[PDB]
């Protein structure tokens, strides 16, 4: 389910920067976002 | 109202709080308008109805010369399509024409519950009612020459929506 | 007439858990951010000072207590449980060791003595168990500087840095990265202010941090200015001005 | 709410345990007893209920002595009141031996207070359901005290408790005002008797037998003694004169 | 007045006696009939009761149960029990409305006192709270005769 | 076990229901207190009312003199207040024999706190409801105010208040102390110290009170005394002598 | 580099500068996005009062170039209140630049009356007079009378500092 | 709402109502720690409304303070929690 | 000379007891007319005015007694003019019993303001 979330979070980054595709870059940043949540205090 | 405000003095504390929320904006919008903070919204009287709460509600109406609108909350519970929408709407429209006005809601648990147990039997009619009051409030239409005063013995079958500021903000207690 | 309560108030649940220990732990998670660091050239412990009131002394308030001369403890949990526990720990440490072996108990041995108090209290009825967790940071001349965790049940485990309270995990991340052994005590004080600034936001000062170190000597901490006979304390609590001086030191 | 109706070993949010409420209630459900402080003394009087002619006078007086100069009378339930007093007595004997002096009325208030309060920290001991009005003359003046069942107590100028508590405070409050505190100890028997009469008006399902006692430093000399004979008899007459019916 | 306390002594029988003596019209109004699952209609029924009662004066409105102009609790189930808060409230609001004139009486009867909204504190509501005790030797003997 | 409020044991949440309810409704008994520090005195003002004309208000006590020098101000009810008084008195006396020295506020506070905690863990006793403010003018610290509260928590103050006019009292003293750069006012005579107290009191609770409606307890070096009824009016008239 | 070495206080600094670079190159879009990141970063951590207000100064500066004089008004309002409570402990460049901008935003918005109110006010203008403050008063007034002569006059005298 | 976030909400409502050089934010930052954006806006708005019913046209930092302190409590609860004071 | 002044002063201490500050005795213009008119006699009207103004800041047999007396003395000050004219300002700022804040009602209240305001305009 997280692999599906990564793509959708990556997409908001792509969309802001007004691209007509998603890039690899967006996906790394998206993985970083999910890992941040898992570690919760 | 059918009973005087100065004549029921010795109920003094409650009288003064009620004057200051109600009378001053109704007579003089101009002061609330100059500061740039809105006139008061909705007032709650809570604590015993049998100590002479009811007397106070009538009494405030008497001094302003406001139109006193007494509502049976259950009567707002018709079992037909929209009769129940129609009543809220009529009550408000008429308040604006006949402003100043007190809209007095007698024991609010039936138009402003919390749910029976989280379940439903008839406690969705209660929700249909309750969304309409929150909508008028939230709306573009603003309460300041129509005042609504809610009454109930206990605050433990008021909805959390109402208890949140901006649907009631003034809460008078009977001391 | 009088009590008859002897039935244990700590009992097993269908899963193998112990209701009272589970409850008590919720309190500890919600308690004040405390950490402990072994700098290797010392041990620095820091905890949040707080005030009840600006018109209130916080001299009386107890967030860092000396359990035995070379050893300090700090906690997250329930303040009243902490205060009594410190007392039973001080008493047994003094009677049973300080002229029997002629010195303080070793750190590990003192962690076991605390552990026992908490476990008596968990086994036995008439009383509910302690609701606390401690970080016992220490020095003993037969084990160096140490850091332990003491759990509510009295389970303990060795650590070389940790944090407990609210916002622990991330506090450990910053500490893990910045310190990896062989580090000046001073430097560990600096790292510790940095970890806690990121951890606590809204208002931050060194007047809301209470800092103690075990990691110094003065002649004043032999307790006499004459001719040595023994080594004496190495516990020293800093005053607020000294802490602001280390906050100014980058 | 709950747990506080069966226990006392935990604290109500109301600040007042439901079991404690029930203890007060049984006090109002007894008989009337009162107490009058005066300008030299204290006079105690009680309404003793007459139900049948199978009961015997002055052996079911609810006035019980502690020490020598303290007279103790109560409203509520009989067994609670006697056990409370038997404990007072024992502390009183202990007192006298140890300090070679009689037990104070303030001391005795404390002694009682601590036995009641002890049973209101514990769910394993059940407290007392009586209010006891007591007093006397001691080395440090005259005292009227009232002990209530919480373990609340104070010194009063005047006291009533029971069924007839209200009517008694009314009739007392008029008489005390008129006087400086209640005039003479002699006068106080007549005054007392009027108070009992007004208090009877809340009963009216039983007849009563009037019983008074006093402790006076000017007309008894510091001892607790019953008021009987001539003095009681003039007092019945005074009451029936002014109070009609 | 509000009565609670045990019948099985002729509580019902006493109520009718008072009715006969004052020359009141006795109206037995059953609290479960109002309590309608339908809108308001129950509210109207309370008003009609007063209306006829005022025309027929003297009158005792004798209320079988107290469980359906009451028992509303203080919890969040007082939501469900709306119909019962509303029938009651109106009947009281209406009595104090006309308190100076004694035309209509309201009597409620039950074995025992139930949770209710405050109303025992006011002359114009059901002021009076009347207890039934048990008989005694004089009373049993009259009852036997 | 049992339940978490039928006997004293932890709540689901790690809280204790009994200590929080002990904080709340034990200060609403028609009591409001403040304590402020003098230069060479400590002043307490506390409300103290009698609802009958038939209740001798001398016996009515809620400032107690624990020793000849020590005072303890209780906020909360007389059944509780005497359980804490008996303990306080005993502790004071014991201390005096054993350690040869008069009892400090702080030591008494600390001892009572730890004891309450033990009674908090017990399943057949309660924590007392009372809030205890211990006052004197120590020769080992000057004027002192130390307050314990019911959870086994206790802490020292330089000035304190209790009852829900806590905010009002605090703010008036805080602004004042920030300006003057001291938390103790300077004046010798007790009289002027009580006038300083009243000034902040009257403003803050927004009312003045009668002689028999007040009770004022003053700590001095080696004495604690309560002011007679006339003495408490003298002070209220003396500010009004100025007006 | 910054975001995986915990050099998070530095991150706010670079984001603000990254914006200034973008703004000059003519990427008005790039500047807003960068700034929103400095804003996320600033609220991650505890920081000085002055820093926070300084980003808000940039936010109001982009909101004159990307329009919405109203939204520019509202930040510059936030910066100025806070500097009022700092009193005269605000640094010189910061206080002066917000005030230069505040007066300007109103003139474009057509709230001409409110430049004269800033001018009279001295908790919201400070003690400061300089050529800039005199130009804004002169243009806003040159604006009200419908006067071109007056505009040219301010433009020229005031020019070095103003422009 | 973090500290930079609350700060803005006091400012934004404070623009809308009477204000003066007394309307000290520094005081407020200590007084409120992390309450929702709904809650901060609600309170700031109510306090201007309440002052004006107490027959004050002016709003000051003093005015907000006296309104707030009344609304927040009417019963006395000793410090915060049982976890730390 | 002294004796008549004393009967004003001693009778003032009787009046302070007299006044009404709880449900005690009773609020009378009768006593205050004895003090203010016979002190005007012992002394002069200007002297009366300063001493009286300080006395008013404490009790006063309910403040209407004081308000009536303040108007008579005021008419004398105005009549003479010069510094007594100044003295009218001083007196009215010091105490509020003719610019009264205990009640807003009275004709005497308004009158005393209108005369002060008229001299200030002029």
């Amino acid at each position: 389910a997280d692999v599906k979330g990564v793509c959708t979070e990556a997409g908001m980054y792509a969309l802001r920067e007004r691209r007509i595709h998603v890039t690899q870059e967006d996906f790394e940043l998206a993985v970083g976002k999910v890992m941040n949540k898992n570690q919760e205090t | 109202g059918e009973i005087t405000f100065d004549g029921i003095g010795g109920l003094t504390e409650q009288i003064r709080e009620l004057r200051e929320v109600i009378e001053l904006p109704l007579k003089n919008p101009e002061i609330f308008q100059r500061v740039g903070i809105k006139p008061p919204k909705g007032v709650l009287l809570y604590g015993p109805p049998g100590t002479g709460k009811t007397l106070l509600a009538k009494a405030v109406a008497a001094t302003i010369g406001a139109n006193f609108i007494f509502s049976p909350a259950s009567g707002i519970v018709d079992k037909y399509i929209g009769e129940s929408a129609r009543i809220i709407r009529e009550m408000f429209a008429y308040a604006k024409e006949h402003e100043p006005c007190i809209i007095f809601m007698d024991e609010v648990d039936a138009i402003g519950g919390r749910r029976f147990s989280e379940g439903t039997s008839a406690d969705r009619e209660i929700q249909r009612t309750l969304m309409e009051l929150l909508t008028q409030m939230d709306g573009f239409d603003n309460l300041g020459q129509t005042k609504i005063i809610m009454a109930t013995n206990r605050p433990d079958t008021l909805d959390p929506a109402l208890l949140r500021p901006g649907r009631l903000d003034r809460k008078v207690e009977i001391p | 007439m009088t009590d008859r309560y002897s039935f244990s108030l700590t009992t097993f649940s269908p899963s193998g858990k112990l209701g009272q220990i589970d409850y008590a732990l919720t309190a500890v998670k919600q308690g004040v951010t405390s950490l402990g660091i072994k700098a290797t050239n010392g041990v620095v412990i820091a905890t949040e000072k707080k005030s009840s009131s600006p018109l209130a002394m916080s001299e009386t308030l107890s967030k860092v207590s000396l359990l035995t001369p070379d050893i300090g403890a700090v906690y997250s949990g329930m303040g009243p449980d902490y205060r009594v526990l410190v007392d039973k720990s001080r008493k047994v440490a003094h009677t049973s060791y300080k002229r029997i072996y002629g010195e303080y108990p070793p750190t590990k041995l003192l962690v076991s003595e605390v552990a026992k108090i908490m476990q008596e209290a968990t086994q036995s009825g008439g009383v509910r168990p302690f609701g606390v967790s401690l970080l016992i940071a220490g020095h003993d001349e037969f084990n160096g500087f140490s850091l332990y965790q003491v759990d509510p049940s009295g389970s303990y485990f060795p650590w070389k840095a940790t944090a407990i309270g609210k916002g622990s995990v991330a506090a450990k991340t910053f500490l893990e990265k910045r310190w990896n052994d062989e580090l000046e005590l001073e430097d560990a004080i600096h790292i510790a202010l940095l970890t806690l600034k990121e951890s606590v936001e809204g208002e931050f000062n060194g007047d809301t941090i209470e800092l103690a170190i075990i990691g110094d000597e003065n002649p004043d901490l032999l307790g006499y200015t004459g001719i040595p006979t023994d080594k004496g304390p190495r516990f020293r609590k800093l005053t607020s001005q000294e802490i602001n001086d280390r906050l100014e030191a980058l | 709410g709950t747990g506080y109706d069966l226990s006392n070993s935990v604290f109500s949010p109301d600040g007042r345990n439901f079991q404690v409420e029930y203890a007060v209630k049984a006090v109002e459900n007894g008989t009337t007893s009162i107490g009058i402080k005066c300008n030299d003394g204290v006079v105690f009087a009680v309404e003793k209920l007459i139900t049948s002619k199978l009961l015997v006078p002055q052996k079911n007086v609810k006035i019980q002595v502690v020490d020598r100069h303290i007279g103790c009378v109560y409203s509520g339930l009989i067994p609670d009141g006697r056990h409370l007093v038997n404990r007072g007595r024992e502390e009183a004997a202990s007192f006298k031996k140890l300090y070679k002096t009689p037990i104070p009325i303030p001391a005795f208030a404390d002694r009682l207070g601590q036995y009641v309060q002890a049973h209101t920290l514990y769910n394993s001991v059940r407290p007392f359901g009586v209010s006891t009005i007591f007093g006397g003359v001691d080395k440090n003046g005259a005292h009227l005290y009232m002990l209530e069942p919480s373990g609340s107590y104070w010194g009063y100028k005047g006291a009533a408790t029971g069924k007839g508590r209200q009517s008694a405070k009314a009739e007392l409050e008029k008489l005390v005002d008129h006087h400086p505190e209640g005039l003479s100890a002699r006068e106080a028997v007549k005054q007392a008797a009027k108070i009992i009469y007004l208090a009877h008006e809340d009963n009216k399902e039983k007849d009563f037998e009037l019983e008074i006692s006093w402790c006076s430093l000017s007309e008894t000399n510091g001892l607790h003694k019953f008021v009987k004979g001539d003095l009681l008899q003039e007092a019945i007459d005074f009451a029936q004169k002014e109070i009609n019916g | 007045a509000l009565m609670y306390g045990p019948p099985g002594t002729g509580k019902t029988l006493l109520a009718r006696a008072c009715a006969a003596q004052t020359n009141a019209t006795f109206l037995k109004l059953a609290a479960p009939q109002l309590v309608q699952m339908y809108i308001g209609e129950g509210a109207k029924l309370v008003r009609d009761a007063f209306a006829l009662a005022k025309e027929k004066a003297p009158t005792i409105i004798f209320i079988d149960e107290l469980d359906a102009i009451g028992t509303k609790r203080f919890d969040s189930e007082k939501s469900g029990d709306r119909e019962v808060q509303r029938t009651m409230l109106e009947l009281l609001n209406q009595l104090d409305g006309f308190s100076s004139d004694d035309r209509v009486k309201v009597l409620a009867a039950t074995n025992r006192v139930d949770v209710l909204d405050p109303a025992l504190l006011r002359s114009g509501r059901l002021d009076r709270k009347i207890e039934f005790p048990l008989p005694s030797e004089d009373s049993r003997a009259q009852i036997l005769q | 076990a049992g339940y978490d409020r039928h006997i004293t044991i932890f709540s689901p949440e790690g809280r204790l229901y009994q200590v929080e309810y002990a904080f709340k409704a034990t200060n609403q008994t028609n009591i409001n207190s403040l304590a402020v520090r003098g230069k060479d005195c400590t002043v307490v003002i506390s409300q103290k009312k009698v609802p009958d004309k038939l209740l001798d208000p001398t016996t009515v006590s809620y400032i107690f003199c624990i020793s000849r020098t020590i005072g303890m101000v209780v906020n909360g009810p007389i059944p509780d207040a005497r359980n804490a008084a008996l303990r306080a008195k005993a502790e004071a006396a014991e201390f005096r024999y054993k350690y040869g020295y008069d009892m400090p506020c702080d030591v008494l506070a600390k001892r009572m706190a730890n004891l309450s905690q033990i009674y908090t863990q017990r399943a057949y006793m309660r924590p007392l409801g009372v809030i205890l403010t211990f006052v004197s003018v120590d020769e080992e610290l000057g004027p002192s105010i130390y307050k314990t509260d019911p959870a086994g928590y206790y802490v020292g103050y330089k000035a304190t208040a209790t009852g829900p006019k806590q905010q009002e009292i605090t703010t008036n003293l805080e602004n004042h102390f920030k300006k003057s750069k001291i938390d103790h006012i300077n004046e010798e005579s007790w009289e002027k110290v009580v006038e300083f107290a009243i000034t902040h009191m009257i403003d803050a609770l927004g009312t003045e009170f009668s002689k028999n409606d007040l009770e004022v307890g003053v700590a001095t070096k080696d004495k604690f005394f309560t002011l007679s009824a006339e003495n408490i009016e003298e002070r209220l008239v003396a500010i009004a002598e100025q007006d | 580099e910054f975001k995986k070495l915990d050099d998070k206080p530095s991150l706010v600094d670079v984001h603000l500068l990254e914006s200034k670079v973008y703004h000059k190159l003519r990427n008005l879009a790039k500047s807003k996005a960068s700034l929103t990141a400095a804003r996320t970063a600033a609220n991650s951590i505890y920081c000085p009062t002055q820093t926070v207000a300084e980003l808000d100064l940039m936010s109001g500066i982009l909101h004159c170039e990307d329009k919405d004089y109203k939204t520019a008004f509202s930040y510059f309002f936030e910066s100025f209140e806070s500097y009022h409570n700092l009193t005269t402990h605000n640094s010189y460049e910061k206080a002066c630049q917000v005030l230069k901008y505040m007066l300007l935003s109103k003139i474009m918005l057509n709230l001409i009356d409110d430049v004269k109110n800033i001018l009279n006010a001295k908790y919201t203008k400070e003690t400061y007079q300089s050529r800039g403050i005199d130009a804004m008063k002169a243009v806003a007034e040159a604006y009200n009378n419908r006067s071109l002569l007056d505009f040219n006059t301010a433009l020229k005298q005031y020019e070095k500092e103003l422009m | 709402r973090d500290r930079r976030e609350r700060r803005l909400i006091f400012g934004t409502i404070a623009s809308k109502m009477s204000l003066a050089p007394e309307a000290d934010l520094d005081s407020l930052i200590i007084r409120n720690d992390s309450l929702s954006g709904a809650v901060i806006a609600a309170i700031m708005q109510e306090a201007g409304l309440r002052a004006v019913r107490k027959n004050r046209y002016v709003i000051l930092q003093s005015d907000l303070e006296e309104a707030y302190a009344t609304q927040v409590k009417t019963d006395n609860t000793v410090d915060k929690f049982d976890f730390y004071k | 000379a002294q004796n008549d002044c004393n009967s004003a002063l001693d009778q003032l201490l009787v009046l302070e007891k007299k006044t009404r500050q709880a449900s005690d005795l009773a609020s009378s213009k009768e006593v205050l007319a004895k003090i203010v008119d016979l002190l005007a006699s012992r002394n002069k009207w200007d002297d009366l005015n300063e001493q009286l103004t300080l006395l008013s800041k404490k009790h006063g047999q309910l403040k209407l007694s004081i308000q009536y007396m303040i108007q008579k003395v005021m008419e004398y000050l105005k009549s003479s003019k010069s510094l007594d004219l100044n003295t009218r300002i001083s007196v009215i700022e010091t105490i509020r019993v003719v610019t009264e804040n205990k009640i807003f009602v009275e004709v005497e209240r308004a009158r005393v303001t209108k005369d002060l305001v008229e001299i200030k305009k002029e």
